[PDB]
């Protein structure tokens, strides 16, 4: 909800 | 110039900081004994090895989940409410709430130990979801977490009693949006006058980017083994890094705040109830 859950790498 | 841990403690003691926002991750819960599912050595790790996980984080990916939900439910069984207690780090945050300092606690963890420590739900944003509720993956019916507990503890994948779809705990998987309460960050982070970051590598978005949302005048205190993330590459003048074991950094801050005996009394009484 600021973006989707995501790995920065 | 550069602030010390003692400086932050004095800002709180002098009531120059009144509205603390906290960000935490998995590092605050390893002292409770929760095994890292990625690390060889534990029973959890060994139980996960019996499956066809290509890599550990597939446990939180939907394509893998629908191919084989058993690894995820092996983790759910390990982490389900009751097996682990909050530790000194959680009770420090609970005492911070009780002392009227907590604007909001944002957590990446899914162990539910913040609410177990007695922090009210209204003060918490469980940004990566919760085992307290679950949702049918087909028909979208909601269920109390307790309703699937029998299945989870018996090593059965819970199924929907109406459509037989897999019932998935409301854990946020990679690629899914964060919960609605995450949007409280729009009003919380401008209001904060101190940011604490505990026990996280800040490697998961959009959670990690919250560190940039406080005003430039606001100190950011990191208590963590390593300097990490937006604090490592966009340092600000009032940042403080207390590098080392998280629990020892918390104990040091608790002593500087004048809270040690009160914290020990709280911990004895609470862990005793559990
Ligand atoms: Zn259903």
């Amino acid at each position: 909800s600021y973006g989707r859950k995501k790995r920065r790498q | 110039g550069k602030l010390s841990l003692q400086d932050v403690a004095e800002l709180i003691r002098a009531r120059a900081c009144q509205r603390v926002v906290v960000m935490v991750g998995a590092g605050i819960s390893t002292p409770s004994g929760i095994p890292d599912f990625r690390s060889p050595g534990s029973g959890l790790y060994s139980n996960l090895q019996q499956y066809d996980l290509p890599y550990p984080e597939a446990i939180f990916e939907l394509p893998f989940f629908f191919h084989n939900p058993k690894p995820f439910f092996t983790l759910a069984k390990e982490l389900y409410p009751g097996n682990y207690k909050p530790n000194v780090t959680h009770y420090f945050l609970r005492l911070l709430h009780d002392k009227g300092l907590l604007l909001r606690l944002y957590t990446q963890n899914i162990d539910g130990l913040e609410r177990v420590s007695g922090i009210p739900a209204s003060k918490l944003v469980e940004a990566h979801g919760t085992f307290a509720s679950a949702t049918c993956t087909v028909c979208q019916r909601p269920f109390p977490g307790e309703d699937i507990r029998a299945d989870v503890m018996a090593d059965r994948v819970p199924r929907c009693p109406v459509c037989t779809g897999v019932v998935k705990p409301d854990i946020v998987f990679f690629g899914e949006p964060l919960p609605q309460r995450f949007l409280l960050h729009v009003v919380d982070f401008p209001m904060a006058d101190l940011l604490l970051i505990l026990g996280t590598s800040l490697e998961v978005e959009p959670f990690a980017s919250l560190t940039e949302a406080v005003r430039s005048s606001v100190p950011r205190l990191l208590i963590n083994r390593d300097l990490v993330g937006p604090l490592a590459w966009h340092p600000r003048s009032r940042d403080v890094a207390q590098l080392g074991d998280v629990v020892h950094g918390v104990e040091s801050l608790v002593e500087l705040l004048g809270w040690t005996e009160e914290m020990r009394d709280l911990v004895q009484r609470e862990t005793g109830k559990l």
